[PDB]
């Protein structure tokens, strides 16, 4: 019925790392249909997903 | 005057009826007793099946506005010896114990009459420490020992070491998270290779201890990579040794077993309960639920949240094999989508591997699980589940391993940023340069979700299958998927892992609550104001969870493993306590 | 005669394909 | 108009106060069981919701199933006409 | 396959196509304590309710099958709805078996589970039966097939064989609900006309207890019972799944038999699945204060709600504190027919 | 000491009169639910029992594809 | 069956340890300064962490077994190099064996519970909550008059 909580990651990667690879497949997204905290961690959930694919493609 | 011996082997002609092994006679002498016993227990009789299958709602809803704390008969046995158990006042306790084979429990009368209902002892360790003292537990391993002629490989010095191995309140939770995102593959684990690599040297160097032995995987991994010269010397062979010992005891076990059969399959499976394949591990990250229901006569009931599968035709409909990791490639995001976009309470799909094909028939991890490891360690820890998310998200939104263009071999600890990561590799201190941490990232493509518990529930053997109540037949077992068993947590470890691992008293030797109240905080108020429940034998555990009747180790087991001396006598009376109690264990024990 | 290969090989492609759409669809619920 | 008494033992009368007349009832056994089945009622409530939603996903998903098959099936058809 | 060709020349005679099945022991399990059964078959229908006479189903257990991999009782299901033709099947339609030895436990199944996977499986001289000869020569794995159960979530293994045209006519059928959608709300239809009827009981009265049963009760019976607590009197209609367990049919079963007493009893709170249709006994030479020792160990049950029902026509509620309501029982004779017809003859 | 109320049959119930009319009304609610819970469960089994015969269907006609 | 972690050899260190006429004052300082909790604890970590580790060296014997909370801090803050192994084992020892002592009090106290409450702080003074320990650094009082 819950999960747990969540855990701290302070600041943004996609605000200090533009030079990342990844970046141009992160926009897939959307906003308009959650709001804003939940988009929130659901963008944190694509980017550890993506980061773990850059990570096994090399 | 001639000296006639009067072995257990002429007793066989008695010991080896049916007639001693049905309670029909002493169920039907119960029911009709004109007074039975007002004293009702109703903590552990019938495991009751959950409709979610999150196990964290079932712990947290379990301890919450919690204030009753009651407590099973069988374990209100072994706490008091021989000579106050045949006391007087101790009637109401001796009223129901009436037969070695089955310890009869009343239940309630919630219906119309309350039945005196009989389960079956399964093993010769679950009679009570009064009519069964540990000392001559001891002394049957010890005689056990010269039976066999047993090889102890292991000395009193790795005991010893993995005693205070899971005595160490600052173990790193970081080995935590190795062993989950690893969790029991071959092709995981070679990814890792410069990771544990120096995860165990370094703690080597630190606390001069060892590290990873919560896990049979990870122990049986180290066996088989890394002896080229990766860890130190000294460190590789504590590995080494625990590994012979098992395949030592499961070679003495296969000697008291003996080289007969029965039909065509073999009688190791009813003298012994490690050597029976229908005991399963506590804890399985490989599929072995399809591989039982092959195997198996007995039939036997995988329920996954009253989700029956118990034929073996159901295979992917209940449970799908994740497979290796090269040909997931095509549905990683299918996966992800799965993950973010699936409905985790009532979904009773297994996400496992395929069942690994080894000569040794699953025996080693079952007596890693069962007699080595609560005994060397006397019982005191606990399975806890991880959250794959979670720590995907800790490995993965930090610095280094984010940007690749962060150099491999720099230190992580000087430039990942302040989150839990940092506080995870603080309190541990360990080095691991980034690199070896994004394959550990990477790993996440094909993790599972979440650690589900599932109640197999395996019918008995047809020698001790005579009860007339045909749901007490099963005895059903626990078995946590997916999470690893772990040891005590520190109060620094607790607050910066809440985040990560939720704590689940799942068994008789691994629910404990000296380190569940560790890690989690409902348990840490549960016996603040139970402190008799303290004792691993009087833990409360959620029946639906957890069924302590209808269990394969009872109550005196958690009693014999709490207080033996960590050694060599120790571990091989726990293993001569795993006998059986059939007739042609009986047999089989005359022999020897 | 080289028709009777290649659109042999694709409809068993797709015949397997078919059940595993079913076994997402078991998959789904 | 009833009369308060502590005991009596083992009548043959029928209205006559005993200890097998007593009703043996526990108050806090009771209380907990009702605290937890009214939580469990609680709980089953909420599961008739929205399985409208999952029926609408099942329906799209045959849909997109069957679009698979409407398209296999002609091209199927084309590649055998090509004999004559 | 002993029962396979027991009842396939006896059944013959009430039911043209017969099937032979299997049931686990696991699953049938709940349905009876100990196994105490060792058939009455009576298929209802979905759309066309009406009844059926009853066909006598010769099952025999403690044997195994072929398969060494489970091992449970044997059974066979006549069909006999598909009016004349068979070769229309009638989907979601069930069948309900009364399987017994000395009438206990009662089975449910499709059509649709049974067809589904009988075609996934795929001077004198003495008379020789015909059928046990064919039978005897199949004897292989495949004959068994395991499907699983839409009312109980356990595989039903079926064993069907290409034996004859009796069976070679069976997997050539198909065709183009409702059936357990009536007995459920027929059931809570008499539940709720029942608690209208201890309604309007305790409403011409005062609201107050005559209490038929003595027993003592302590002056916390209004604490530790809360005011107007009612939660087992409100939940018991929910409680009530099953009826021809229940004790509410056993005074219409019993009332051409003369006239005794039976019990429904629940749990205050979700104790457990209590007891259903038992009987108060005033027959034996435990005699009428034998049953009144029943009836007092009844008052005296201090966690169960109870329900009683005479053979003559009248129904009663014993609240847990020997509190009784009285009512009344008497319904359409109609639904007494369908009920009795439901049961066995007339 | 304990007080027991000794048993007449001028002991009545504490007075109910508010107790049944919601009682029963929230009970047909629960019960609708029950039902449509086990309607659910129902439609879930009927649909993967008819779901291997339109499977066992297209593997009897994958019998054709062989000599084609 | 009460097993012993602590061995003899720790119980002479923490002997000569208080048998030291030469004990560092400014662990007392510390201890005036550090009192009770641990945010306070974590502020001062290399401080402690260096002044245990230099008189693990000038002498041989330990220090800050005068307090048990730091007792406490110290087998649960430390242990990650900041002080010595042979040093960090006496402290884990001793915290080992005060738990191993609570459980031997737990398997004598036994299962038995007279209304819903365990006989422990009846057969036992050491485990009634009613009896406190002499240094005291928290709400022990107000706590201690809800549970009694």
């Amino acid at each position: 019925a819950r999960r747990l909580p969540k855990p701290t990651l302070q600041g943004r990667l996609e605000a200090d790392f533009p030079d990342s690879p990844l970046l141009p497949k992160f926009q897939e997204l959307n906003q308009n249909n959650l709001p804003n905290d939940v988009f929130r961690e659901a963008q944190r959930s694509y980017l550890v997903f993506l980061t773990s694919q850059f990570c096994y493609e090399e | 005057n001639l000296l006639l011996a009067f072995n257990l082997q002429n007793a066989l002609k008695v010991l080896c009826h049916p007639r001693l092994h049905t309670p029909a006679h002493t169920l039907n002498s119960l029911n009709a007793a004109p007074a039975p016993r007002d004293r009702r227990e109703t903590y552990s009789l019938q495991h009751r099946r959950p409709n979610h299958m999150n196990v964290l709602v079932i712990v947290d809803e379990f301890y919450d506005n919690k204030y009753a704390a009651p407590v099973t008969d069988i374990a209100l046995k072994c706490g008091l010896p021989t000579e106050d158990f045949l006391h007087p006042s101790n009637y109401d306790l001796l009223r129901l114990e009436l037969h070695p084979l089955y310890d009869i429990y009343i239940g309630r009368d919630a219906g119309e009459r309350a039945r005196h209902r009989a389960v079956h002892r399964l093993m010769v360790g679950n009679l009570p420490t009064p009519l069964a003292p540990a000392a001559f537990q001891e002394a049957r391993g010890q005689q056990f020992e010269t039976a066999t002629s047993l090889a102890h490989v292991v000395d009193q010095a790795v005991i010893e070491t993995v005693q205070d191995t899971a005595y160490d309140t600052a173990y790193p939770a970081f080995f935590y998270v190795v062993e989950a995102m690893i969790h029991g593959f071959e092709e995981k684990f070679v990814m890792n290779v410069p990771l544990v690599s120096l995860c165990i040297n370094t703690y080597w160097e630190r606390s001069g201890r060892l590290a990873f032995v919560n896990s049979f995987s990870m122990i049986k991994f180290i066996c088989r990579h890394l002896g080229n010269n990766a860890i130190s010397k000294e460190a590789y062979s504590m590995y080494r040794k625990i590994y012979g010992e098992l395949i030592a005891l499961e070679q003495a076990l296969m000697r008291l077993a003996g080289s007969d059969v029965v039909g065509d399959e073999s009688v190791g499976q009813y003298v012994c309960a490690l050597l029976d394949p229908n005991l399963l591990p506590p804890v399985a990250y490989t599929d072995i639920f399809t591989h039982l229901l092959t195997v198996s006569d007995r039939a036997p009931q995988i329920i996954i949240g009253n989700e029956v599968y118990a034929d073996t035709l159901a295979a992917p409909q209940f449970i799908e094999r994740v497979g290796n990791m090269d040909e997931m490639a095509a549905q990683f995001v299918a996966l992800y989508g799965y993950r973010v976009n699936g409905d985790h309470d009532h979904d009773f799909r297994l996400h496992l591997g395929p069942y690994v094909d080894e000569g040794h028939a699953d025996v080693l991890e079952k007596i890693f699980y069962y007699v080595f490891l609560p005994t060397c360690t006397n019982a005191h820890m606990c399975g806890l589940g991880v959250d794959f998310q979670h720590v995907a998200q800790t490995l993965a939104y930090n610095g280094p391993a984010f940007s690749h263009h962060f150099t491999r071999d720099e230190d992580i600890l000087d430039n990942l940023e302040n989150g839990t990561l940092r506080d995870l590799l603080e309190i541990s201190d360990l080095r691991p340069t980034v690199g070896m941490i994004r394959d550990l990232s990477a790993s996440f493509m094909t993790c599972p979700t979440f650690t589900r518990a599932v109640r197999v529930s395996v019918d008995n053997d047809v020698t001790q299958q005579l009860a007339p109540n045909p749901a007490d037949k099963r005895t059903e077992q626990t078995v946590l998927v997916n999470g690893l068993v772990a040891f005590a947590f520190s109060e620094r470890t607790r607050a910066v892992t809440q985040c990560l691992f939720h704590a689940i008293p799942f068994h008789m030797f691994y629910g404990d609550p000296r380190v569940a109240a560790t890690m989690h905080q409902d348990v840490a108020t549960f016996v603040m104001r139970n402190p008799q429940q303290r004792a691993v034998e009087a833990f409360n555990r959620p029946e639906q969870l957890f069924a302590e009747y209808r269990e394969w180790h009872r109550s005196p087991m958690g009693k014999y493993a709490a207080e033996c001396l960590p050694s060599l006598v120790s571990i091989s009376g726990m293993t001569a306590m795993h006998i059986k109690m059939s007739p042609m264990a009986y047999i089989a024990q005359a022999k020897l | 005669r080289f028709v009777s290969q290649l659109r042999r090989k694709l409809e068993r492609s797709t015949h397997r394909l078919i059940a595993d759409l079913e076994r997402l669809k078991f998959l789904y619920l | 108009d009833p009369a308060r008494l502590p005991r009596d033992t083992g009548p043959e009368l029928m209205w006559a106060p005993s200890l097998r007349n007593s009703l043996r009832v526990s108050p806090e056994a009771l209380e907990l069981a009702e605290r937890e089945a009214e939580r469990a009622r609680s709980e089953r409530w909420d599961r008739c919701a929205q399985v409208l939603k999952n029926r609408l996903l099942r329906v799209e998903l045959d849909g997109i199933m069957r679009d698979h098959l409407a398209r296999a099936e002609e091209i199927r058809q084309d590649l055998d006409a090509v004999v004559a | 396959m002993d029962v396979h060709i027991d009842n396939q020349v006896l059944s013959g005679l009430g039911t043209p196509l017969l099937v032979h099945l299997f049931v686990p022991d696991t699953v049938m399990a709940e349905l009876c304590p100990n196994r105490v059964p060792n058939a009455w078959c009576q298929t209802l229908f979905s759309d066309r309710t009406g009844l059926t006479r009853v066909c006598r189903v010769f099952a025999a257990r403690g044997m195994l099958p072929g398969r060494p991999s489970h091992r449970g009782t044997f059974t066979s299901v006549p069909v006999y709805c598909d009016e004349g033709l068979p070769e229309l099947y009638n989907p979601f339609h069930v069948a309900a078996l009364r399987f017994y030895d000395e009438l206990v436990g009662e089975l449910q199944i499709y059509y649709l589970s049974l067809f589904e996977g009988a075609k996934r499986a795929l001077l004198s001289r003495v008379p020789v039966s015909f059928s046990k000869t064919r039978r005897a020569i199949r004897e292989s794995r495949a004959l068994v097939r395991g499907i699983a159960h839409i009312f109980s979530p356990h595989a039903l293994y079926v064993v069907t064989y290409p034996e004859l045209s009796a069976q070679g006519r069976l997997h050539r059928m198909t065709a183009v609900l409702g059936a357990p959608e009536r007995e459920f709300r027929f059931l809570i239809s008499v539940a709720l006309r029942i608690s209208a009827s201890f309604r309007e009981k305790l409403a011409m009265q005062a609201w107050t207890a005559q209490q038929e049963i003595p027993v003592v009760i302590p002056t916390s019976y209004s604490r530790i019972y809360k005011n107007s607590d009612l939660i087992r009197e409100a939940f018991f209609t929910v409680q009530t799944r099953v009826s021809w367990e229940s004790c509410w049919v056993k005074a219409t079963i019993s009332n051409a038999p003369d006239a005794c007493l039976w019990i429904d009893s629940h749990p205050l709170y979700e104790e457990g699945a209590s007891a259903w249709g038992k009987v108060i006994d005033s027959r034996p030479p435990g005699g009428l204060v034998g049953a009144a020792s029943q009836l007092v160990a009844l008052g005296t049950d201090g966690h169960c709600v109870h329900l009683a029902t005479t053979s003559d026509g009248q129904a009663f509620l014993v609240l847990p504190g020997g509190f009784v309501i009285k009512g009344q029982l008497a319904l359409t004779p109609e639904e007494r027919g369908y009920i009795l017809a439901r049961h066995g003859i007339r």
